[PDB]
This record gives C-alpha cells, sequence and structure tokens, in this order.
C-alpha cells in the first residue's frame, strides 16, 4: 500500500494462540516474493 | 458260624467329548519419557533501546 514496489519481499510473521506466540517464521526460499508493485499483491489477485 | 469269600472283575470303556468357545477383550494404556531430554521450552521476548 506504498508509493514504490519491494524486490524479494521477506517478511516476519508471529503465530499467536491464545496470547502465546507459538512461532516467529521468517520468509524462505520457497516464500520469498520476486516483485510486489504498489497496490497490488503476491500472489497476484487471480493466483491462490 | 458262617463265612464267605468273594472275587470279582469289572471292566470300564468310557468315550467322551466338548466343545469350548472362548470371547475375550482387552484394555492397555503406556507412557513413556526420556529423563535426557524431557521437555522443550519456548520464550516470548521483546526487545528495548
Amino acid at each position: 500500500t506504498g508509493t514504490a514496489p519491494m524486490y524479494k519481499v521477506t517478511p516476519t510473521t508471529n503465530l499467536v494462540l491464545d496470547g502465546e506466540t507459538l512461532a516467529t517464521i521468517k520468509a524462505q526460499d520457497n516464500q520469498i516474493g520476486n516483485n510486489l508493485s504498489p497496490n497490488e499483491t503476491y500472489p497476484k489477485k487471480g493466483l491462490s | 458260624f458262617t463265612g464267605n469269600i468273594t472275587t470279582s472283575y469289572s471292566h470300564t470303556t468310557d468315550n467322551s467329548t466338548a466343545v469350548q468357545d472362548s470371547n475375550g477383550e482387552s484394555w492397555n494404556t503406556g507412557l513413556s519419557i526420556n529423563k535426557g531430554e524431557s521437555a522443550y521450552i519456548n520464550a516470548n521476548v521483546r526487545y528495548y533501546n
């Protein structure tokens, strides 16, 4: 939702269940998005 | 004054048959533990500056 695209998107996510963080996962080769243009999504709109 | 002597002999032949039917049920529970690696620990932490 920004103004510039991002390359090699590697987010870090917390999984929380009932006040406890199950895990903190950093994106790896299978979860890295090559391109992410503004106002777009990875995967794209028509993909799972 | 009376007396008596008796001698007897007997022979017996026997045949038998039997049928048995058995049914059984069993229920087991088990628990095992390793004394070297008994549990794992996860710490929820935050950093400060």
